């Protein structure tokens, strides 16, 4: 435990891998230190071991290594990260080292970065409504505390802005929930993999403006940093998040900037090891890896904290059938999918409601949680918007002049919906204002066309005009 | 109709290319495993 | 016992040397902590072991020991109301021993060995016993659980315990040959439990959903597959079947899916009521949860454990429903395994034997004469998760060739929040003709004809939708617009169902018959009106359509009166038009 | 005799056995485990180093220390007899009906030989299937390879059973004719479920068709290699009967999609890189070795006719299975889901169906002189009727001419009375009568494709002859 | 071998006005015809054989169906030579293959036919070679290449399909034989996509 | 290395109305200009070099036409620096690895150009870096990985292609030099899909 065991006998350095011969006493998954001839130390992890040799994945670049002056030493058998309450207000890199000038943190515990699966019996039901301030999320794709709700983005779409806005505006509404008023904010664990300087400066300035750096832990893996380092960043971030939530009663919001980059690192390692790959060259176990990451959210019986995840990924050619978005959606509890068509029209946030989803929305809406009309109003909005898009496809065939009055009304509804309900800029809307706007838009259709809403709610809320809100 | 034909051609090309790439990968991996067996069994 | 040492560790795969004599597909204890594994390859003196747990921290040279037996399930009293893992570890006991996390190397008995059971013998000394006969009985949550002779056991009874309270370890019956039969036995999980004969299904498996029970029925010993992309509502459908089906016992297998879906069942079912017995719903339920971040090798185990438990409850003379949350995750686990083995893939990387394994699993379903002469049944509903929503994937296509009913889900409908969101054009059932006698005897004499009339209407609407997409709906003639409108009425008032409503979450066959009859009568009278020169606009404004559209929400007790009023009102409305 | 115990590798479906240079390529072997259970397998590779055995079923209990391999036979053979009629087998030829095994007259290699092209002769006589849409519009000719293209949920099994029950030859219709000629049906079902197995057993037993049939039934949960062998054994029996006992043999191969999936699986199990769309690069040759085992030979009274049945994977005729099958076969009978969901049975759609050899097996001296023109006219009239049916939805019935309306009525009558015959057994004369009754709805002289003699002779029939039995 | 390959300056008279006028083929030329069903390709090929100015005819069936091959083998014997009135088979060499005959034979069929054609050319005759279904020959080639474990191109065909077809078709031509006489081979292929 | 990375706040004026107005680039930003052959990549980049408001231009001809390098060499010495007033060539560094020059040197050319640009930034200059085609750099990496016997990702390229591209583009930025002055490197990247 206190004795240093070195392994000369490196027989191969190529790409991110390194073979060492007589290392039969290196555990599977152990962390190692690779010392070069000039005394520089670089890290790696044992990913295969046999009597013949051990395969090490190097976390840095391999420049300057030689098969004569390099040695591998054992750091620890199981990859662990020292955690403490004092991680708040600190900035670390992809392997959890300080990058802000302060000294290293004194651990209260060292936890395995891989973690362990939460027992399903131990889990709670995620039920607390979070008010993001974005109407397309609050009304139609509600976010509940304990949920894993990613953002499916494009190349030039504003996903970082949406994530920053959600962090800035997200709050629970104890007044509606019937719970005693309490002012516990969100702690934000922010993990960036392959993030450019432009996006990072945006996020950092936004947090500094909001004053959220004091209650944030940042694991930053930039785009000029080693790619294989990205394998550990999400796991370190989620180790810290789980620790804070389920040992210190924090309500943690975890932002994972770009999961496409993580998948790129995974594919790199898979190809180096000559594994038989799956789709588009990605490893066949990518579902399991992504589940090891995403399933570290939720809420636990008998504990007050929570972990909420909002991964952000870029669908490569705006392609939802690409393996990364596809597997993610199969793992996560919904998705908020942006649209380039709305973005080009100038609509912000450019959230397209039809392809978005929130699995747990029914858990945290309705009488005693948000308002008794919420679910039916969301259903009615979906139906009306779908009819509008269909009539848009129809005008290209028949021509506008041939439309019926109801078809024209649905066209007008679709336009107004996009321009007033989805387009809200950087404004923070309460669920009450969002439902008011939704009802104003629904009042543009005849009261008998609202078949998903009960007549009690139609009596109570139908009628108000949009001009009363604006203009 | 020409637009639909163009889309069909494009999708066919993409799918055939993906199949070709996967086949090349399998052949490469199996050849390398065979060489490894020859070298060290 | 065969003993050896680790030679190589690559992820969940361990190569052990010194295992000469080890058998294929036998369980082995790996490492100093005895991690449960399985032998999947034998090569000279080496064996290829799949660890059912995480292998991080293991070292070369650690011992590997073979149990000499394949994966087996403990079958007997103590399973209902229970939640298990992929290899039948109770999760409540893991929760007590471990904290809120599942750790490796936990050994816990499947059945409780300290609970006592009120044994009532049903054999007496000198009686011959054969595999599958009833030796006695035990109460369990309103079921008369019956102890069965293990299928491959024979002999004559020497002594029988008197009626009393004993644990499942008690040798309740002893045979002249010396065999001591306890309340439970062990069965290899990859062997189908034998039955006397399989019978042709003749009774429906009522799910409570109109579209499935009417247009795409599944019989009591049948098999259904429900494929779709994420968001289309597979889990909601499976849980509705768990809540509302007419099966005596429900087995729910969470193969490699979200843990919140298991939490939902655990939290909610204890508060719900069994449709028939009346007691708590969780008392007729067995959960096998192997979530997505739980060991990959345990997914195959979860599927086969579930099917074995279901076959046991069938051998007891019950009707059992088995729900597989995703057979796609089972297939992906197979693919991961094969890639680790460096096998030659087929199609999208899957092992060649995937189709054979699916066929073997789905052929364990059916209605049977049990070895005890009773009648039990297993109905399997498997969900498929094609990548990209592509139904041309190997898994979906291989399922499509062995199942009886195919409930295709549509992304377009799920995007509009139209649930159940079944693609009518792409769905089918092979059980309709076999269930007609039952429908005549138990629903209505002309139910088959009404169902066929609805189907013909839907096909006509599908035919005219091409012209509608070509020229728009207003260009159609009056009769064709009437067909389009009545198809829409069917879609919104009959096929649409609200799982979260208090009444509409479940529909009886008679309520479905009533709604169908309403819609058909309306169609006939509208056709007669159009032949006499009544505008469509004036037809679609008739208020009786609102009654037809609200039929879904009328409670089961109030529905007959509502239906008689509506049948009178339709005739009145189209008579008043003159 | 000799038992090989030098087993040095077991993995998935394969086991390697050393010191086994005495095993022929493709020999069938028995595998005995420690518990005493006996499995089966086939030699798929033999070398001086070892032989590779593909194991039927599962390799669960096998161990390297106690397993032993033995030779059953060097070449897969089937013992055939005329006593095979009325019997049910399992795909490798083992009885599954409980009656005693058959004593064979001879044992034959299942992978028979290719017929010499110069010994073949033209198909010139027809088989009456009893189904009007086939008998009249897509005639089946003795020696033809005529597949049924089905879909996912369509009643292909019922149509197969109906043809098996009704198929017959018509010696009386062939000029002078003959008193009787023997007829047999060989039914190969591959990858079927228990429900389908029960349906087939009951169908053959109730109508008595079993007495003139041989059934090779392979379940979906049986070994894949048995699926591969099932059609070969079926056709070996068919060739035996036809070309050594002058039988007229009809072969129905119930799911060739299942066969091709099994072929793909076995290819992957032998470590062969898949060809187009995952299927073996030799799939064309294998399907040819199966399909091409039908025909009519010069100097022999018998014949072999095949009806393969395919479920087009996603209704795609461009899928490799149906593409290759069309390349090898001589037409196709296409089922339709529109007709099925409208209630019509058998749901055979005449428009996309074709029998390439129909013209050589219909006409004077075989069927009736009016057959060809009646078929052509029915096709044209039905196509016009369907087009007008789409046109009415837009321009209404008033805007149609009287002839367009008559075609509109004829199309519905055609669907209701010609296609929709239910479980009837219609002789060719009854079907031709129904066809003439339907054509009588169209005005004489609008039947361009029929000579005036036939019109005079048969035109004028009334629909009441079939109105009472749709 | 030949001594010289002459130019395409003389016509190959099929006897059919449409081909002989609108779309002529020269002596030593090459033509391709697609075979749809029901188009009467068989009668057209038979008339080319009957009425062409070719002295000898080589008909190669490379991978046909059994019944199409039987049709060919039962019809040609009964055809009559317009020049002599004797059986047309007396100036015809026929190569017949079926789909279920060895793939090597189906692959070598066109080569055997062309070699025979060139022999009769070197004797100083005009020979018409008709290769029915070169698509079936390409299928045989694709299968052979798969069995040799070669990297496929396009729809699974080997990357040398075009070159093999070119080498085959370029054996056609009018030549001066090594013996100093004029002889020709004219190839008419068929394609069935 | 640099002291600090700044936020781009001034424009990279190009001389093209469309790029300057609708789709601008900041003085230390990155742009990609992909296009099919014949669309105007080379003309656009040469115009960037002739008219841009950068102090220094490093123009990298990675695996492209040699006539383009000759065109630059011949023409620029006669044009005038828009701001300095001297000859345009005097503000330009040319790195040329044409298409028929060795393949592996394409990667070296990219890295050499970006390092020189960083140097001139470190002197306090605003530097424009034009990469004539990063597609040819990707092709070189694919070739070398073929020789290494590595396993490819999509379309044969090595899986670390995105990492290399990212590392190359992240060297752009407005910065505070170690000497305390303000520098900037702007990268425009041509891609030839
Ligand atoms: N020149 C011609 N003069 C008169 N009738 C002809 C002529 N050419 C063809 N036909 C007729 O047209 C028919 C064409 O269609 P058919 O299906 O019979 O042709 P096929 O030769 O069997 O087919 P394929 O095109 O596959 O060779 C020929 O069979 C023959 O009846």
């Amino acid at each position: 435990d206190l004795l240093k065991k070195e392994y000369t006998g490196i027989t191969y350095i190529s790409g991110p891998l390194l073979f060492v011969e007589n290392a039969k006493d290196l555990a599977y998954g152990a962390i190692v230190d690779i010392k070069d001839g000039t005394g520089r130390v670089r890290g790696g992890q044992v990913i295969e071991v046999s009597e013949e040799y051990a395969v090490i994945q190097v976390f840095e670049e391999t420049t300057g290594l030689d098969l004569a002056t390099t040695s591998v030493s054992l750091v620890e058998d199981v990859a662990r990260l020292g955690v403490s309450k004092e991680m708040l207000g600190r900035r670390f890199n992809g392997i959890g080292k300080p990058i802000d000038g302060l000294p290293p943190i004194t651990p209260e515990k060292r936890l395995p970065i891989t973690g362990l699966p939460l027992n399903p019996v131990a889990r709670r039901k995620p039920e607390q409504f979070i008010q993001t301030g974005i109407s397309t999320i609050d009304v139609m794709n509600t976010l509940v505390r304990g949920q894993k709700l990613p953002i499916f983005s494009g190349s030039g779409l504003p996903a970082n802005e949406i994530a920053a806005q959600i962090a800035r505006q997200a709050t629970v509404r104890p007044d509606l929930s019937g719970e005693g008023e309490k002012e516990e904010p969100f702690a934000v664990v922010f993990a960036a993999m392959g993030i450019t300087q432009r996006e990072l400066s945006y996020f950092i300035q936004e947090f500094e403006r909001t004053g959220a750096l004091s209650r944030s832990v940042l694991f930053l893996n930039k785009a000029d940093d080693p790619t294989i380092e990205r394998i550990l960043t999400p796991r370190m971030a989620l180790t810290v998040a789980e620790y804070l939530a389920f040992e210190h009663d924090y309500h943690v919001l975890v932002i994972l900037t770009d999961m496409t980059n993580y998948c790129e690192a995974l594919r790199e390692i898979g190809a180096a090891r000559e594994e038989i790959p799956g789709r588009r060259g990605y490893p066949g176990y990518m579902y399991t890896d992504l589940a090891t990451i995403y399933e570290r959210a939720g809420v636990v019986e008998g504990k007050k904290g929570s972990v909420t995840q909002i991964p952000i990924l870029s669908m490569p050619d705006d392609d939802r059938t690409h393996p990364i978005p596809d597997l993610t959606g199969y793992i996560t509890e919904g998705q908020i999918q942006l649209s380039r068509e709305l973005h080009r029209k100038g609509i912000y946030p450019p959230i397209d409601p039809l392809p978005s989803l929130s699995r747990l929305m029914n858990n945290g809406v309705g009488k005693g949680k948000t308002r008794e009309d919420h679910k039916q109003v969301s259903d009615q909005l979906y139906s009306a918007y779908a009819n509008g898009v269909d009539i848009r496809k129809l005008v290209a065939i028949i021509g506008e002049d041939a439309l019926t009055e109801n078809d024209r009304r649905y066209l007008q509804f679709a336009d107004a919906f996009e321009r007033f309900f989805i387009n809200q800029g950087q404004q923070n809307r309460s669920i009450e204002e969002s439902l008011q706007i939704a009802w104003a838009l629904l009042s543009m259709l005849p009261q008998g066309e609202l078949k998903r809403i009960s007549k009690d709610h139609i009596g109570k809320y139908y009628g108000q005009k949009l001009e009363e809100i604006w203009g | 109709i020409p637009g639909i034909r163009a889309q069909i051609r494009f999708i066919q090309q993409v799918l055939e290319q993906r199949e070709r790439e996967d086949t090349f990968r399998l052949k490469r991996i199996k050849g390398k495993i065979e060489a490894r067996e020859a070298e060290e069994e | 016992m065969i003993q050896g040492v680790i030679q190589k560790i690559a992820g969940p795969a361990v190569i052990a040397k010194g295992m000469l004599g080890a058998r294929m597909y036998d369980i082995c204890k790996v490492g100093e902590e005895g991690l449960v594994g399985e032998i999947i390859r034998l090569d000279g003196d080496t064996a290829f072991v799949q660890v059912y747990e995480d292998t991080s921290g293991l070292k070369v040279g650690e011992p590997v020991v073979s149990t000499g037996l394949p994966l087996a399930v403990e079958l007997g009293p103590g399973m209902l109301n229970g939640i298990y893992d992929g290899i039948q570890r109770p999760l409540e006991r893991i929760r007590e021993k471990t904290g809120i996390y599942i750790t490796r190397g936990v050994v816990v008995h499947a059945l409780d060995r300290e609970k006592k059971w009120a044994w009532t013998p049903m054999v007496k000394p000198g009686d011959e016993v054969r595999g599958g006969m009833v030796l006695g009985t035990v109460p369990e949550f309103g079921f008369t659980h019956k102890i069965l002779v293990p299928p491959d056991v024979r002999g004559r009874v020497k002594e029988v315990k008197p009626a009393g309270e004993y644990t499942v370890e008690e040798p309740v019956v002893v045979l002249e040959d010396g065999t001591e039969l306890k309340m439970y036995h062990t069965w290899p999980v990859r062997r189908a439990r034998p039955v006397q004969r399989k019978l042709d299904p003749n009774t429906p498996f009522l799910t409570g959903m109109r579209i499935l029970d009417v247009l795409f029925p599944v019989a009591m010993g049948g098999t259904a597959a429900i494929p779709g992309p994420f968001g289309a509502g597979k889990s909601v459908t499976q849980q509705s079947l768990a809540k509302w089906s007419n099966a005596d016992v429900v087995v729910y297998v969470g193969c490699g899916e979200r843990g919140n879906e298991m939490t939902d069942v655990l939290v909610e079912f204890p508060e719900l009521t069994d449709p028939k017995t009346g007691g708590p719903l969780m008392h007729r339920t067995v959960l096998i949860a192997n979530t997505s971040n739980m060991p990959v090798a345990a997914r195959e185990a979860s599927i086969y454990v579930g099917v074995t438990i279901a076959e046991y409850f069938r051998d007891q003379g019950f009707s059992v429903a088995l729900m597989a949350d995703s057979t796609s995750r089972w297939a992906e686990a197979l693919r991961e395994i094969s890639s680790r083995l460096e096998e030659m893939p087929a199609e999208e990387g899957y092992p060649p034997y995937l189709a054979a394994r699916l066929a073997a699993f789905y052929e364990r379903a059916g209605k049977v004469i049990t070895l005890g002469g009773e009648e039990g049944a297993v109905t399997i509903v498997g969900a498929v998760s094609p990548p990209g929503g592509d139904m041309s994937e190997p898994v979906t296509q291989s399922t499509l060739r062995i199942v009886g009913a195919f409930w295709r889900l549509d992304a377009s409908l799920a995007f509009r929040r139209h649930f159940p969101a079944i693609n009518w054009n792409g769905s089918y059932s092979l059980f309709t003709s076999a269930l007609d006698p039952w429908y005549r005897e138990n629903v209505a004499e002309d139910y088959p004809e009404l169902r066929d009339a609805i189907s013909e209407l839907l096909q006509r609407e599908a035919g005219l939708q091409e012209i509608v997409q070509l020229v728009g709906p207003d260009a159609l003639q009056d009769a064709e617009r009437l067909v389009i409108e009545v198809g829409r009425i069917i879609r919104e008032d009959f096929l649409q169902q609200n799982a979260y409503h208090e009444v509409d979450a479940y529909c009886s066959m008679k309520k479905a018959y009533g709604i169908m009859k309403m819609i058909l009568a309306f169609y006939k009278e509208a056709e007669a009106a159009i032949k006499r020169g009544v505008s469509i606009d004036e037809i679609l404004q008739l208020p009786v359509l609102e009654r037809i559209g609200r039929a879904r929400y009328v409670s089961e007790e109030e529905f007959p009166a509502y239906f008689e009023e509506a049948m009178k009102e339709i005739q009145g409305a189209f008579k008043a038009l003159a």
